[PDB]
RNA sequence: CCGGCCGGGAACUCAAAGGAGACUGCCAGUGAUAAACUGGAGGAAGGUGGGGAUGACGUCAAGUCAUCAUGGCCCUUACGACCAGGGCUACACACGUGCUACAAUGGCGCAUACAAAGAGAAGCGACCUCGCGAGAGCAAGCGGACCUCAUAAAGUGCGUCGUAGUCCGGAUUGGAGUCUGCAACUCGACUCCAUGAAGUCGGAAUCGCUAGUAAUCGUGGAUCAGAAUGCCACGGUGAAUAC
């Protein structure tokens, strides 16, 4: 093994960052904790409605929580309902009081998480994996997406021995720090064991 | 007569809460000792990145942290309630009185 | 050698040395108390010390005072 | 790492304040130029993990109680797991 | 030039003549030809027989050579006697301090053969 | 008014002022040598002075914080020929040819993860 | 040295003289990166040197290095199973670049108190070529000259 | 109050945000009238300027079930859980990685000039005072370009030592102490007095480094109550050599 994260080494450039409060070395700690905490929480919770992304800041004595989902609707209930039930358990976690948006994620497709969660939770459905990969390349391409690929690892099917193999269609530049690279990842749990699925998506540049 | 301290990680932001502020002074009472740039003070972390021994490998990681000064001269009590109530920038540390 | 401000002892330990001075010593007299600082106070008394395994005798005498009850009970069986 | 791992260390945080620091302290002066009524320090027969530095520090994710860090609580396999999703405020791989 | 011990040194700075007694370590020294009024860096032509023979009281003072001998190895035995582990240790031709012996406890094991 | 060169080499940043006059020479507010006169590197601050004369033509006080005794007196030499500024570009030509012109930008090179010290790499024993 | 030929820093001639060749000397016996202390060395061995010959100082140090200096050396050559000393006319650039350590070499290994002394003492045997250092070049010619036969 | 210290002063040093700048593009030679190299110009920087980050498809069933996760397997009044004391620190040996030396390019005393970069509230701790000392009491400032850690050392000047197992070297051990910590016996670090091994430059063999590098010199940090010769980071002085 020897790439050095997608997601990560861009943070300074063209991606952007999941926190973004500030904190002294004291609270620091007591905040990650927090976060991994409310993250923990509310992805075990809205697992079936889709999310991506969960974003967190602590604007002063009070944190506020957007939540990048692709079933806006699902997450947020009867005319406000849910939301409500999670601010309920979000402020109870975090030690202060909590707002909670609700962002939209147009084109899920597009989304590297999303797409991997999927694939992911086609596995624990129990269907061929090259056909899986192969959907999710394809409706990406199609959408747009100058480039994806996605990669499947681990007893890829049931092989006592295991494998990797991937789907490069079209244009990853790894290298080009300008290059938009929506990278994730995500797990299956199977009947004979854990398959990792990373999937990368080339959106465009500067 | 009156400063206030800004910090933040990111620095495209923060003198963007600063030019902000400052420019919400000298629109109204004004004078406004211009905003100080000052010492951005970097932690750096650096930590094994295998699992298991390879100790030569590890991953450097740093965190910068900018200030501005800003200093107030005049108080005038409509520049001070142009502080108060216009405000934001979740992300930014502000320091009041000293 | 450490301390400086009041020489170290285990209670249960020390009152195990009163309860043979106005008593008159019993059998042996067994501590895990390695820790402690040996007093004049327990000379002529034969304390039991831990080593891991059990507990060696140790006769206390007119200068094994500013030890260790440990020091008098090896611990690494070499040879 | 082994929940009953966890558990000393939580058993010993809350001793580490029920009495240290508070009861504990009865001991910073009793034992400073006061002089004497040995009764002093001999008070120390309490609970044991009382003791703050008898807390070991651990991963406060995993319980790793190696390759800690205080700034972010972790253990540096976590904290760069965190690190590569942003997650962490500020923190990007630095160079210069 | 005698001083204190059978031993018999000079021809050089004082401070660092003294020093040749088994019982100086400089500190020693300079607190001595200090107390005795005596300039440090003088040779010994000059220091007439009338400053020598007071350094031989100041010297006097401490447990030094034979006596200071005698008294260490005394002190050796004691915890041997007492069969302690710093004791036994020094019966054993092995570190009493606790320096590691897997490898290097060289100078107190003495050089090696087998 | 004062005719000015900064000049600064590893770590150092000497401030150098001119005004003809004497050959005297102050720095830190001292004389050149209390400084550093009588020291590795003395006759280097005198130097951009060469081609260009005096003797006790003009006068030069100056003041330097940072590195140490060689960076030090390597700004003040380069804001020497940097004020000389002032005197025109006719002579900041063999100032070149003198080498005195160039920032010296050997800075030092980092420690690095994995050696002992920017080069040097931990002896390696194949067993 | 695969591809990238390259020339060559040129260090400053000599604080107190000024001269190229000092430089490269000084620079030679200096040690621990210690410039400071070590032209220290060089001029109190020239200043014993320079009036205990008398014949000034600059041409005193010439002549004795005039005499450790080397005109032929044997560079190896592995090839078909031999290493094959093989003799080469060697460069006049060089010819003091090996002369000076020589010589700073010599007096490193020798008996007089000071290094300044000993330093002196190199320059003064070799003055008069009966050295350890000159003994280097009555040597250096002895193994070339002697793989004569090769060229 | 000869302290940038108070007025002040917006120049300069710096601070940190944004900008320009370097492109073989300009002269020339070399080469196919090419690519490129070469030398020159100007220029802070000439030929990817210096450094970093960045590690393709893949090779070693290479390493990690003990970071966490996890298929399968096994224990379940024991393969789990609690406590005390011990052990991971053992010692005929062998190998790897390092630290300190063997000394006058040095040791020692005294005087004295010049860094960078980090750290800090359950913290950094000034001052004053006591202690030869490690430290101790008392106590100010500072969440810190403010205050503290903190007086850089190499170096320079004088003087001393005079080539000796030495005024080199500091092991080992006796004695007596300091601080942390419930606790310094096993096994903590440090100090004072004494002690003064091996060691006079290391066989066969073998490693590093192409320039602000090697070599040398001190400084900080993570972990951490305490516990660095290791690790990570910082600048000081500063080479030799490449046909
Ligand atoms: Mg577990
Ligand atoms: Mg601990
Ligand atoms: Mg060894
Ligand atoms: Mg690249
Ligand atoms: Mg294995
Ligand atoms: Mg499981
Ligand atoms: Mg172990
Ligand atoms: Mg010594
Ligand atoms: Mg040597
Ligand atoms: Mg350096």
């Amino acid at each position: 093994g020897q790439k050095v994260h997608p997601n990560g080494i861009r943070l300074g450039i063209v991606k952007p960052w999941n926190s973004t409060w500030f904190a002294n070395t004291k609270e620091f700690a007591d905040n990650l904790d927090s976060d991994f905490k409310v993250r923990q929480y509310l992805t075990k919770e809205l697992a079936k409605a889709s999310v991506s992304r969960i974003v967190i800041e602590r604007p002063a004595k009070s944190i506020r929580v957007t939540i990048h989902t692709a079933r806006p609707g699902i997450v947020i209930g009867k005319k406000g309902e849910d939301v409500e039930k999670l601010r309920k358990v979000v402020a109870d976690i975090a030690g202060v009081p909590a707002q909670i948006n609700i962002a939209e994620v147009r084109k899920p497709e597009l989304d590297a998480k999303l797409v991997a969660d999927s694939i992911t939770s086609q596995l624990e459905r129990r269907v061929m994996f090259r056909r899986a990969m192969k959907r999710a390349v394809q409706n990406a391409m199609r959408l747009g997406a100058k480039g994806i690929k996605v990669e499947v690892s681990g007893r890829l099917g049931g092989a006592e021995i295991a494998r990797t193999e991937w789907y490069r269609e079209g244009r990853v530049p790894l290298h080009t720090l300008r290059a938009d690279i929506d990278y994730n990842t995500s797990e299956a749990h199977t009947t004979y064991g854990v398959i990792g699925v990373k999937v990368w998506i080339f959106k465009g540049e500067i | 007569r009156i400063r206030i301290r800004l910090k933040a990680f990111d620095h495209r932001l923060i003198d963007q809460a600063t030019a902000e502020i400052v420019e919400t002074a000298k629109r109204t009472g004004a004078q406004v000792r211009g905003p100080i740039p000052l010492p951005t003070r970097k932690e750096r972390f650096t930590v094994l990145i295998s699992p298991h021994v390879n100790k030569d490998a590890r991953d450097q990681y740093e965190i910068r942290t900018h200030l501005r000064l800003v200093d107030i001269v005049e108080p005038t009590e409509k520049t001070v309630d142009a502080l108060m109530r216009l405000d934001l920038a979740a992300g930014v540390d502000v320091q009041i009185s000293l | 050698r450490s301390l400086k401000k009041g020489p170290f002892i285990d209670l249960h330990l020390l009152k195990k040395v009163e309860k043979a001075v106005e008593s008159g010593d019993k059998k042996p007299l067994r501590t895990w108390s390695r820790r402690s600082t040996i007093f004049p106070n327990m000379i002529g008394l034969t304390i039991a010390v831990h080593n891991g395994r059990q507990h060696v005798p140790v006769f206390v005498t007119d200068e094994m005072v500013g030890h260790k009850l440990g020091e008098f009970a090896p611990t690494r069986t070499y040879r | 790492a082994k929940q009953s791992m966890k558990a000393r260390e939580v058993k010993r945080v809350a001793l580490a304040d029920k009495y240290f620091a508070k009861r504990a302290e009865l001991k910073a002066i009793i034992s400073d130029v006061n002089a004497r009524w040995n009764a002093v320090l001999k008070l120390q027969t309490l609970p044991r993990d009382s003791s703050p530095s008898r807390q070991r520090n651990r991963c406060r994710q995993t319980g790793r109680p190696h390759g800690f860090l205080r700034k972010f609580g972790l253990s540096r396999i976590k904290v760069r797991e965190a690190a590569m999703r942003g997650e962490i405020p500020g923190l990007k791989k630095a160079s210069w | 030039a005698r001083i204190a011990g059978i031993n018999i040194p000079d021809h050089k700075h004082a401070v660092i003549a003294l020093t040749s007694i088994y019982g100086v370590g400089k500190t020693r020294s300079k607190a001595i030809l200090a107390a005795a009024g005596i300039a440090e860096d003088v040779k010994i032509s000059e220091l007439s027989e009338g400053q020598i023979d007071t350094l031989r009281d100041e010297v006097a003072k401490f447990v030094v050579e034979g006596d200071l001998r005698r008294e260490i190895s005394m002190s050796i035995k004691r915890l041997m006697d007492l069969g302690c582990y710093r004791g036994l240790r020094h019966r054993r031709g092995l570190p009493v301090r606790g320096q590691r012996t897997k490898t290097n406890a060289r100078t107190r094991k003495g050089p090696r053969k087998p | 008014n004062q005719y000015y060169g900064t000049g600064r080499r590893k770590s150092s940043a000497a401030r150098v002022f001119i005004k003809p006059g004497n050959g005297k020479i102050v720095i830190n507010q001292r004389s050149l040598e209390q400084y550093f006169g009588r020291e590795t590197a003395r006759m280097v601050v005198r130097q951009p002075l060469e081609l260009v004369d005096m003797v006790e033509k003009l006068d030069l006080y100056i003041t330097v914080k940072g590195g140490g005794i060689s960076g030090q007196a390597g700004a003040i030499r380069h804001g020497i020929t940097r004020a000389l500024m002032e005197y025109d570009e006719s002579l900041r030509s063999e100032l070149r040819k003198a080498g005195f012109v160039t920032r010296d930008a050997r800075q030092v090179e980092r420690k690095k993860v994995g050696l002992r010290k920017a080069r040097r790499r931990p002896q390696f024993s194949k067993r | 040295p695969r591809r990238r030929v390259i020339g060559q820093r040129k260090i400053l001639p000599d604080p107190k003289f000024g001269s190229e060749l000092l430089a490269k000397f000084v620079n030679i016996l200096m040690v621990d990166g210690k410039k400071s202390t070590a032209e220290s060395i060089v001029y109190s061995a020239l200043e014993t040197l320079a009036q205990r010959s008398g014949k000034s100082e600059l041409e005193a140090f010439e002549v004795a290095l005039e005499n450790v200096r080397p005109t032929v050396e044997v560079k190896s050559r592995r090839v078909g199973g031999s290493t094959y000393q093989v003799p080469v006319e060697v460069r006049p650039v060089r010819r003091n670049a090996l002369a000076m350590r020589w010589i700073v070499e010599a007096a490193r290994k020798r008996g007089d108190k000071s290094m300044a002394l000993r330093l002196a003492n190199e320059l003064s045997d070799a003055a008069e070529n009966k050295g350890t250092a000159v003994k280097k070049r009555e040597d250096v010619h002895r193994m070339a000259e002697a793989n004569k036969a090769f060229a």
